[PDB]
Order: structure tokens, then C-alpha cells, then sequence
RNA sequence: ACUGGCUGGGCUGGGCCUUUCCUUCUGGAGAACCGCAUGCCGGUGUGUCGGGGAACCAGGACUUUUACUCUGAACAAAUUAGAUCGCUUAAAGAAGGCCUAUGCUUGAAUACAUUAGCAUGGAAUAAUAGAAUAGGACG
RNA sequence: UACCUGGUUGAUUCUGCCAGUAGUCAUAUGCUUGUCUCAAAGAUUAAGCCAUGCAUGUCUAAGUAUAAGCAAUUAUACAGCGAAACUGCGAAUGGCUCAUUAAAUCAGUUAUCGUUUAUUUGAUAGUUACAUGGAUAACCGUGGUAAUUCUAGAGCUAAUACAUGCUGAAAAUCCCGACUUCGGAAGGGAUGUAUUUAUUAGAUUAAAAACCAAUGCCCUUCGGGGCUUUCUGGUGAUUCAUAAUAACUUCUCGAAUCGCACGGCCUUGCGCCGGCGAUGGUUCAUUCAAAUUUCUGCCCUAUCAACUUUCGACGGCUGGGUAUUGGCCAGCCGUGGUGACAACGGGUAACGGAGGGUUAGGGCUCGACCCCGGAGAAGGAGCCUGAGAAACGGCUACUACA
RNA sequence: AUAAGGGAAGUCGGCAAAAUAGAUCCGUAACUUCGGGAAAAGGAUUGGCUCUAAGGGUUGGGCACGUUGCGGCGUGCGGUUAACAACCAACUUAGAACUGGUACGGACAGGGGGAAUCUGACUGUCUAAUUAAAACAUAGCAUU
């Protein structure tokens, strides 16, 4: 994603409980222990992107370097709107079966999900999302993977 | 009374919902309590399940912890100086979470003098009004103290200037309306530079 | 609906209690306890409806007030006490002991046991972790918590309980080749040997079993209950859970009837 | 009804060679085929013997993506279909039966739903993806 | 049981509707009526209005007994049964009804690593004392008002009501240090758990060295050969479980309670020790749950085609409030969200579902009603007590009746 | 100029007088030549004081040589300050707290409105000294 500055707000943005002003300097491989950036692994065969671990952005809703756990259904769709801030709209299509006439018809639903600054999402791309706790009035899913373009 | 349900709202398509049921015992809300700086005054409230919460109406002191050194001392709050959300919070001297305040620096300076055998932030040498020396009742203490001073290090100039005046910047990290206590930490480092630049410009 | 329920309607009681649809409108409504409400064995149903020692509701509590009947070595005095799997019921005055165990049709049956076997139990373990003060502990399937267990014991295993001192004496790992009995699902009461296990990340793993007659079936992990490696530790009921088809049952029924008479 | 046979003709399925057959590493226990000497009437227990791992279990990595169909799992009692037992028959009911017993013994089955969701086998039919400014594959 | 017949014409073959024929756990009405087994029933129009009576209370050996209570006569503290009254618990379950309600209720299927939980079940808490202090009801006695399950002022006495309160242990860990020979040390403080904030540990899972700084040491010929090394649980996934340090609090909990048995030691003191139950109590687990929550599915209507953001409509951030998440609410900043795959609005003689009636197959129609979920107590709003209520066989106010 | 209670009962007739009035924010019908009707109708706010936020201008930018009285030019280049620093300047708009005998376009200034009929389309013109109108003129149309 494209973010001009990291600290551009009224308050000071920082990861909670990550102490940053220590007199003695100790170098450790652990992410959060030494005083450097913290991140975790979601699981279910989902790999942490390189941009997340080495980035400087601060986000409390990203599945990586954030305070949200992913559990529940996993869905797929195509993005139709990317005109908000850190939020996208995906379109899901399926076929409903009418028993009397012994044939199907087309139907669709619209879904809202949160997109992290780690990914770069454009219109007309396929994404994979995972369920999380309610983050807003109509946001209950989080972007996990961006499929390659044709 | 006050309710926090989503029934009265409007659906994401813009449709207007219809009446469903009367207000419930749960989903209620309560009147906010605006903490102020003054003599201590706290009310008790009986919450869900028989538990209790603590409404703080007026407070003047609370715990504040020094990060690098690792000491926690109780001291008083002088006034509120900044609030990222609303300016009217600052003017009223009403304190909530993430409110920048000024605290008395006396307890923290005294601990530094005992732990390290060096003076911290003393430009009264021009006046020398309160200069005093007490005989040290040992000589291994200098061996112990000089080891600490040479090992841990020295305070940065930014935090030292505040010690001369006797006032220190801190951020409330508790929720006074919920727990009835105002607690926080001394802010320092790059976080100090963010607020100082914003505070006077 | 403004609080918790306290009544149970007949025609809504669990099916495996085998209660007639007439003669009343309500059901015993088992009280809260160590076993789930859906799959439990209320004491009044056992004493009055199966053993037929007590004629009606009024005389069922008359027996209990005399402290004649006890479960797991401790006397219980409420008629609607939830008993469950593996529980041992002892009546000293009459002189026999019972163990609650499923038959091949998925319901509780009367099962005599010897006095020597009526002094131990076994239960599936639910969780292992550290408690207050750093003391390790585990909890079984009947809400028994025991401190200082064997560090080799992990979750999903089974442990033999003294039932007199409440101490673990030997255990069985949960792996292929073990002998297990099913406690839930449509394959309820079957006995088989674990063939292999397939796991799915995100919950609901499944295990494949094999019957003694080379039959095959599968179930979720939450319904498999290991009772031994070979030669099961407890005494199985008559039929050993082989699940004969409907064709053989009528063939066996007439063969047994004509042979006897 | 029992038993064996047909170089019996068919039906369903599993192995090999045809240019194709079937990913891969770690570990578990251990066979078949092999010789070593020790013992009976050219086979065999031999043993913490070794060349050796068919198959199996557990673990890691890789595999174009949907619809469709097969088999499993999970899911309510009553009701519908349906098995058993002469309430004097029946609509019902879930009871009863055996010599005579100061006792013994049994039943309270099974199928269906059906759209959506979770696993498994198949790879026809209908869509979809890949190397063309090589920004391609392999060591 | 996969079925058809009468009626247009002077007569004929067709399209086509009207009429006939059968069922209904589907209601009403007319005429008639002997027996056995089974037994629906003020839903439809008026969720319109209601006289009178009832429908919720409760005591064991085990919270409080000086009844001018009864009964015996082993109890000079009490001791059998036991009205009244205080205290504890329940009264939030049942039973009735279908007015409102069109992605709302509801069905099948998921989540709570986003929360509260009386009771039941299993574990679990070493920091005057041979027993602490004031009140109050029943009862006695003196009254008021036409009137009610209205209550006044005066005099006695109880607690498992209300309010206080007792290092009986050591060790270890962390600070200050009286005092020197400079290399450790006299003795001094804190240290259970709950509450609030800051900081630290919570390891990896193939191997061989060579340097700088300098120290527990072993062997030893004093030239030294050197140096093997102790723990660490769990999930698909966490800042998880748990532990340690500096402090904090109108601040908790850690038993001044009750009943049966009549026992054992010797320095024989109205001394010490000892069993089984009842009722309570802090944290974790369990059980009955409860509140929110993921995916897909509802009848007719275009003479309803654009809708949502006055005064939140879609999203970002810091807080406030709640048992917790959340535009649930307050400030600041972006301009979005739904729609011909039918949004938005209007109709419903509409509570949803399991299911009822009628049958070749495919269907059409009904479901107020014994089972499950939701809502309401004449119409609206507000709240007390409690683990649980926005309760009406609970209270307060307005409107309408009486 | 002002009047208790009533509010056109006065009179040929509401003649005279009274009532409405500035600005900011909401709200607005029948009819229609689609331009209007419309300031339709009908509502709310307004002082003093102490503060907060937004809307602008000018001058400064790194090396390597050469000229020259710490530098102005000659140039040879490079870079786009994740837009910083100093100084200078008038007014216009929005929001919050406190305060009073609930008052605040405090004087002045300053529209009454609605439902209909008859008649000329409209702006314009005339009997100076009793009639300003439905009369005259007008664009459009037709005839000689
Ligand atoms: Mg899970
Ligand atoms: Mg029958
Ligand atoms: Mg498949
Ligand atoms: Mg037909
Ligand atoms: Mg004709
Ligand atoms: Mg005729
Ligand atoms: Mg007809
Ligand atoms: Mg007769
Ligand atoms: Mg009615
Ligand atoms: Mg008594
Ligand atoms: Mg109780
Ligand atoms: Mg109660
Ligand atoms: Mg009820
Ligand atoms: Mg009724
Ligand atoms: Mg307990
Ligand atoms: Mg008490
Ligand atoms: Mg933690
Ligand atoms: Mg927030
Ligand atoms: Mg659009
Ligand atoms: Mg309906
Ligand atoms: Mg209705
Ligand atoms: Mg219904
Ligand atoms: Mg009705
Ligand atoms: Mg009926
Ligand atoms: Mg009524
Ligand atoms: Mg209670
Ligand atoms: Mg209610
Ligand atoms: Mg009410
Ligand atoms: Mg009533
Ligand atoms: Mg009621
Ligand atoms: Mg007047
Ligand atoms: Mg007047
Ligand atoms: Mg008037
Ligand atoms: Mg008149
Ligand atoms: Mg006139
Ligand atoms: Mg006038
Ligand atoms: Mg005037
Ligand atoms: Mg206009
Ligand atoms: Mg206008
Ligand atoms: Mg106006
Ligand atoms: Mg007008
Ligand atoms: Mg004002
Ligand atoms: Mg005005
Ligand atoms: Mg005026
Ligand atoms: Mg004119
Ligand atoms: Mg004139
Ligand atoms: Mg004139």
C-alpha cells in the first residue's frame, strides 16, 4: 500500500506493551522481546508477507502485527469497490436451485472486509478472506491472500 | 433508560426498520462521570452479576511509573495540558485515559539521589540557597553507587530540563470512570518529542 | 426468556429413556450435575422404570431417604441425580453392583458386575494445564480434577481411577491399534479397533474404526472413548457391540426360541 | 438342502509389459526373499545374527480452479412408510411371554427427508487457467 | 382406480365455458337418534368490557424460643412438641393469548482467542481469642381516622440480621546497611490472595572453530593438561496458561456459626488431645444456561424506479459507556453504502417451523390451536430488589375507562 | 398619543387607525404559456463577556573551477528538502463555556396574509385647476 507518513494524527501511534526506551541495548531474535517490531503467524497454511514484518505502518486491525484472531469460515470473492480507507467490498456469485422447474438461477451477495496496508489491492481481483470479531457496523471479515492476476 | 442496541439504527441499504420489542434490562447504558482534579470523591455502583465498579468524580494523585529506571511512586497531578480527542477536556482540567498531565517530580528525584551518588537537575547553584551535605556512613556505598552510575548511564538532556522546574509529563493509562484510579507512566524518548513539538506551536 | 427453565415436557424427553407417551404430561427433568442433560441417566428412571423396585414417584424418594443407594462410593439423596457413562451404582442391601454402559442400540442397559470390579473406574481426559501456584492438573469427562498427574499423560487419553482414593493408576495412549467404544452419533454403542486417524485443521477431525467382523465405520473424535489396547479392561455386556443387521436378528430370535422351546 | 468338478460361458474388481504405473523426505514397528551354526523325521523355532525393508502407522513439503454424481460423518421427539406381540376383533397401545415357581427371559427395530454447510472416491459431460516483446521450464 | 357424462344445430365435426360427480382432524344449520371403545370444544366478529371466589408459599437431630402455650416431672443456663415474629430461599418456572412484526421473527449450520452465570458436582487459600460492640420485631401498655393487608408515640430482649477484630512456623527472594584488613558482613524493613498500572521470562528441533575482556574450579611434576554441565507446558493460531520485580486501594477474602456420638493420654489441672455431619467461604473446572454472532432460504404488487445522510447515512482515529465486541454514544477527519440478479414504498381478512387435507408421476392449498422458538398482559414511557425482570396475580406518572 | 372586558355588533362600504417588517437556518400547495407562482402559507434563533478553529503574503536552499571588494556574476553539474525556518498583514465565517428581573434587528429603519368572481394580456400614455379608468397606445392578425 501507499502511506505517506506513519505519524500523522492527534495521538502517538504505537503497538501496545512494546517497550521502546531502554537504557541497556540487548539484541535478540525474538520479535517483541528486544524492542523491535512484533508479529505473529495466523496459521491454516497462511504465510506472513514480507511487507508486514519489515514495514513501519501501525494498524490494530491487521491480522498480522495486530490484535485480531481469525476463526470461522473462509470465503472467496471478487473486489468491486476500493474507495474507502482500509476497507473493500467483494462480490460473491452462486446458483440457486428451483425444485419445481428443475433448473437453477443466478444470485449474488455483497460483503465488506478489512484490508491491511500489507497488501496492495486493485479493482477486479480475487481475494481470500477470513472471519473475525465485529470490527465495525458491517465488517466481520479480514483479507488474507491476493490471488495472482491473469 | 439509555439503550445501546442497534434496533433503532438504519440498515445498510438505507431501509427503516420497524418496532420489535420494548427496551431490555440488558443493553442499557449509564450516565458518564466526568473526573475532575480536586479532593478525593468516589461513588460505588452495583453492576451486572452482583459485581461493582468505582465512579471517580474528583482525584488528585495516582501511581506513575518511570520506564527506564523501573520505580513506581505515588505523586499528585498539577494539571491537564493536552488531549488528542477534544480541547474542551483540556480547558476543564477533566482527566480521562490518554490524557497528558503534569506531575510533581519530588519523589522520583529523591530515589535517584539515594540509588546513584550524583545530583540530578540542580541549577540552584547560582542561588545556593538550599545547599546541604550529609556525611556518608560508609565507603563501600561509593563502590556500590559508582558501579551503578558507570554502568546504567546518564539521563538524556530532554528529561533533565523538566527536573529543574520540578514538573514532569505523563499519560494516564487507566480508566478513572471504571476503576476509580488515575495511573500512568512518564513519557520519554521519541514519544516525548512528538508531544513537545505539538504542545507549543 | 426471563430466566432458566425448571420443567420438562413429556414427548420432549430424550428418546433413549424409553418413556411411554401416555400416563402423564411431564418428565423427570434431570437436575444439574456432572453429566450433560441430553445424555444422562436420572436415578429415578433407573430405580423405578428399569429395575421396577419402586412402583411410583412417591416410593422412589422413600428408598433414597434411607441412603440405601450410592454412586461411585458416595451416597446420593436426590431422585433426579444425573448419572452417566462409566458410573458405578452399588446397592449394598440387595447385594449387587451396576455399571452404566451403552448397548448396541444406543441406550443404557442393566449390567451386573462383580464386587472386585466395582471398585475402579476410567474416564477420558478433557484438558491438561497449570493451575494456581504452578501445580499441574487434569480434568476427566465427569468433572473430576486431580493435581500432580503423570507428565506423560496428554489430552484425549484415558486413565484408570481408584475410586476410593481418586488417584490415577495406569493409563492408555490414544493411537492406532487401540480398542474403543463409541458414545455418540448413529454408531452409538459399537466396539471397534482404531485403524487410522485423519485430522483437519480448523476442527472436527475424524477417526476410522473396524469391527470384529471386519465391518467398517467412522465417527468424530469427540465420540470415541478408548477402553483398552487389547482385552478391554472393563467387562463388556452381552453381544459385545457387534451390530447385527435386521436380517440376522430375526434369524437369531427364532433359532434361540425354538432351541429353548 | 449338502459336496466337488467343468481348460463352462458371463458379470464386478485388482495387478504387470507396451514411449504411459503413481509425488517426496524423516521416523516407527517389522515381514518376504537370503545365507551363519545350533536340533528332529529337505523343509523348520533358531537370534537383541545381518544383506533387507512388501505392506502398514505417525510427521513435513509439493497438487490449475468451480459445477456435477458415489460413499461417509453431523442433524427431534410426535407425525408419514414400516418390523414384532390375538388389548375377546378393530381405530389404538408399547406391551409381553415360559413350568407352578418364594424365579427365569425378551422387545421398545429400520428407511425417508435434502436446499445450504463439513469430509471421501470417480474424472465423462459444461465452463476455467498456462510459454509469443519469452518477464518461460530444468541443473 | 393414470376414468368422465348433460347443454349452442334442421342434422354434423370442433373451440369453449356453465352444470353434474368424490374427499376434507372444515366450520355452520335442518330432520332423526338404542349399545361398546376413544374425547375435540369463546381461535375467526370485539388484544372489547368485567360483579363474586380461587389460582404461591415454605421447618429439619442441625440459624433466633423465658409464649402469664401444651405436656410430662432426670436435669437451677438452656434440653420434649411447639403458635407468633425476625432471618434464609422461592415468587423471573408454569398457565393463557396471537395484537404488532416482510431479512424482522424462524429453520438447518457456525463462532465466542469478544462476555455474565444463583444453584449442582470435583479440587483448592499458615496473616479480651476460654470468645468483642450497639440496635430492633413478636410480647406488655396508651391512642388516632367514616374508610384499606393504614400506622403513631412509650417500655423489655436475641442472631448464620447489622458493625468491629487476634504472625501460632521457618526458609527463601529483594532493598537499606552498624561496623574494616577492601576481599564480605552485625541487624533492619518488605514479602499470602483480590484490586489498578508499568516492566521481565515464557527457550530449539542439523555442526566445527578461531579471537578480545576474566573468573567457580578439578587434576598437578608448579613447566600446567584443562573446563564435560541444570530446567522450560499448551493451540490450526495470540501479548495464552503460569511465574518474578517496583508500587498502589474510602478495598476485599483467609470461620467470634450449629447438631450428633462419650473416647483416649498424666505432671489430676473444673488441664491437653481426638471422630463423623450441617451451614458458609477465595480462585479454577463442570453443569442448567443466557446475550450477541457466520453462511443460505420467505406470499401478492411497477397505476411503487431510484433510495439513504434535518438531528449517523458507509468507513478511519482517540476516548466515553456496557457483563463484553460494535457508529452503541461524544469530539476530529475522509465521501461513501444499496439497486433491473427488482433496492425503496404499499397490501396482507400474515406470529415462524415440525406438520394437516387432497394424489399415477410433477403439484395445488391450509397451518390461531397439545411439541420447539419469539412477542404481549387496556394504551405508552420510567424504575426498585436480585445470580437472573425494563416483571405487571411488583411499584411511580400521564391518557382512556371504572 | 394611550386605553379595562368584547372584537366590525359602526357604516353605502373595515373610510381612518392598529397589526406584519432586518439578517441566519428549516419549511412551502392548487394552477401553469414550464420561464413562474414564491418573500406563498407556516416555524426557530439574535446582547455582554472570556476563549477555540479555518481562510494569506515575502525572503532563504549542494558541490567543482574562473572573475571580482565576508561576496555578485561566468559556469560545470547534481538534487525535488516524505515541506521545513524566520519575519510580515487586514477583515470574514463557524463552534463551546460562564453571566442577567427571559432581555437582546432594545432608538432609528422596516411586506398583513389566504379562498374566489367581473374586466383589460403585460411595461407605457391623457382631461395643468373636481373623473388615472374597463378609456387611448402596443406587439400579433387581416383587408385596400
Ligand atoms: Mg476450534
Ligand atoms: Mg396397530
Ligand atoms: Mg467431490
Ligand atoms: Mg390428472
Ligand atoms: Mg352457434
Ligand atoms: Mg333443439
Ligand atoms: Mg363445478
Ligand atoms: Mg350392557
Ligand atoms: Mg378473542
Ligand atoms: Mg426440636
Ligand atoms: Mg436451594
Ligand atoms: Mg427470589
Ligand atoms: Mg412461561
Ligand atoms: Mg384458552
Ligand atoms: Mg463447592
Ligand atoms: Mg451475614
Ligand atoms: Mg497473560
Ligand atoms: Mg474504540
Ligand atoms: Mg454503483
Ligand atoms: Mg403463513
Ligand atoms: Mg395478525
Ligand atoms: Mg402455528
Ligand atoms: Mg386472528
Ligand atoms: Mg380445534
Ligand atoms: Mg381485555
Ligand atoms: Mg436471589
Ligand atoms: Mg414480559
Ligand atoms: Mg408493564
Ligand atoms: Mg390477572
Ligand atoms: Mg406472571
Ligand atoms: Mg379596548
Ligand atoms: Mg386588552
Ligand atoms: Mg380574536
Ligand atoms: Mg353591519
Ligand atoms: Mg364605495
Ligand atoms: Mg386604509
Ligand atoms: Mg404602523
Ligand atoms: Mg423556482
Ligand atoms: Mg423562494
Ligand atoms: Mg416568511
Ligand atoms: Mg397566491
Ligand atoms: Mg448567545
Ligand atoms: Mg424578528
Ligand atoms: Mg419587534
Ligand atoms: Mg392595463
Ligand atoms: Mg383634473
Ligand atoms: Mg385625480
Amino acid at each position: 500500500a501507499t502511506e505517506l507518513t506513519v505519524q500523522s494524527e492527534r495521538a502517538f501511534l504505537k503497538q501496545p506493551h512494546i517497550f521502546l526506551n531502554s537504557k541497556v541495548k540487548v539484541k535478540s531474535t525474538r520479535p517483541g522481546k528486544g524492542g523491535r517490531r512484533w508479529y505473529k503467524d495466523v496459521g491454516l497454511g497462511f504465510k506472513t508477507p514480507k511487507t508486514a514484518i519489515e514495514g513501519h505502518y501501525i494498524d490494530k486491525k491487521c491480522p498480522f502485527t495486530g490484535m485480531v484472531s481469525i476463526r470461522g469460515r473462509i470465503l472467496t470473492g471478487r473486489v468491486v469497490s476500493t474507495k474507502m480507507h482500509r476497507t473493500i467490498i467483494i462480490r460473491r456469485e452462486y446458483l440457486h436451485y428451483i425444485p419445481k422447474y428443475n433448473r437453477y438461477e443466478k444470485r449474488h451477495k455483497n460483503l465488506a472486509a478489512h484490508v491491511s496496508p500489507a497488501f496492495r489491492v486493485e479493482e477486479g481481483d480475487m481475494v481470500v478472506v477470513g472471519q473475525c470479531r465485529p470490527l465495525s457496523k458491517t465488517v466481520r471479515f479480514n483479507v488474507l491472500r491476493v490471488l495472482p492476476r491473469t | 433508560g439509555i439503550s445501546r442496541d442497534s434496533r433503532h439504527k438504519r440498515s445498510h441499504t438505507g431501509a427503516k426498520r420497524a418496532f420489535y420489542r420494548k427496551k431490555r434490562a440488558f443493553e442499557l447504558g449509564r450516565q458518564p462521570a466526568n473526573t475532575r482534579i480536586g479532593p478525593k470523591r468516589i461513588h460505588i455502583v452495583r453492576t451486572r452479576g452482583g459485581n461493582h465498579k468505582y465512579r471517580a468524580l474528583r482525584l488528585d494523585s495516582g501511581n506513575f511509573a518511570w520506564g527506564s529506571e523501573g520505580c513506581t511512586r505515588k505523586t499528585r497531578i498539577i494539571g491537564v495540558v493536552y488531549h488528542p480527542s477534544n480541547n474542551e477536556l483540556v480547558r476543564t482540567n477533566t482527566l480521562t485515559k490518554s490524557a497528558v498531565v503534569q506531575i510533581d517530580a519530588a519523589p522520583f528525584r529523591q530515589w535517584y539521589e539515594a540509588h546513584y551518588g550524583q545530583p540530578l537537575g540542580r541549577r540552584r547553584q547560582q542561588k545556593q540557597g538550599q545547599v546541604v551535605e550529609e556525611v556518608k556512613k560508609s565507603k563501600s556505598v561509593e563502590k556500590k553507587q559508582a558501579a551503578r552510575f558507570a554502568a546504567h548511564g546518564k539521563v538524556d538532556p530532554a528529561l533533565e530540563k523538566q527536573f529543574e522546574a520540578g514538573r514532569l509529563y505523563a499519560i494516564i493509562s487507566s480508566r478513572p470512570g471504571q476503576s476509580g484510579r488515575a495511573d500512568g507512566y512518564i513519557l520519554e524518548g521519541e514519544e516525548l518529542a512528538f508531544y513537545q513539538r505539538k504542545l507549543h506551536k | 426468556a426471563r430466566g432458566p427453565k425448571k420443567h420438562q415436557k413429556r414427548l420432549s424427553a430424550p428418546s433413549h429413556w424409553l418413556l411411554d407417551k401416555l400416563s402423564g404430561a411431564y418428565a423427570p427433568r434431570p437436575s444439574t450435575g456432572p453429566h450433560k442433560l441430553r445424555d444422562c441417566m436420572p436415578l429415578i428412571v433407573f430405580v423405578r422404570n428399569r429395575l421396577k423396585y419402586a412402583l411410583n414417584y412417591r416410593e422412589t424418594k422413600a428408598i433414597m431417604m434411607q441412603r440405601l443407594v450410592k454412586v461411585d462410593g458416595k451416597v446420593r439423596t436426590d431422585i433426579t441425580y444425573p448419572a452417566g457413562f462409566m458410573d458405578v451404582i452399588t446397592i449394598e442391601k440387595t447385594g449387587e453392583n451396576f455399571r452404566l454402559i451403552y448397548d448396541t442400540k444406543g441406550r443404557f442397559t442393566v449390567h451386573r458386575i462383580t464386587d472386585e470390579e466395582a471398585k475402579y473406574k476410567l474416564g477420558k481426559v478433557k484438558r491438561v494445564q497449570l493451575g494456581r501456584g504452578g501445580v499441574p492438573f487434569l480434568v476427566t469427562h465427569d468433572a473430576r480434577t486431580i493435581r500432580y498427574p503423570d507428565p506423560l499423560i496428554k489430552v484425549n487419553d484415558t486413565v484408570k481411577i481408584d475410586l476410593e482414593t481418586g488417584k490415577i493408576t495406569d493409563f492408555i495412549k490414544f493411537d492406532t491399534g487401540a480398542l474403543a467404544m463409541i458414545t455418540g452419533g448413529r454408531n452409538m454403542g459399537r466396539v471397534g479397533v482404531i485403524t487410522h486417524r485423519e485430522r483437519h485443521d480448523g476442527g472436527f477431525g475424524i477417526v476410522h474404526l473396524k469391527d470384529a467382523l471386519d465391518n467398517t465405520f467412522a465417527t468424530r473424535e469427540s465420540n470415541v472413548f478408548v477402553i483398552g489396547s487389547e482385552k478391554p479392561w472393563i467387562s463388556l455386556p452381552k453381544g459385545k457391540g457387534v451390530k447385527l443387521t435386521i436380517a440376522e436378528e430375526r434369524d437369531q430370535r427364532r433359532a434361540r426360541a425354538l432351541a429353548a422351546a
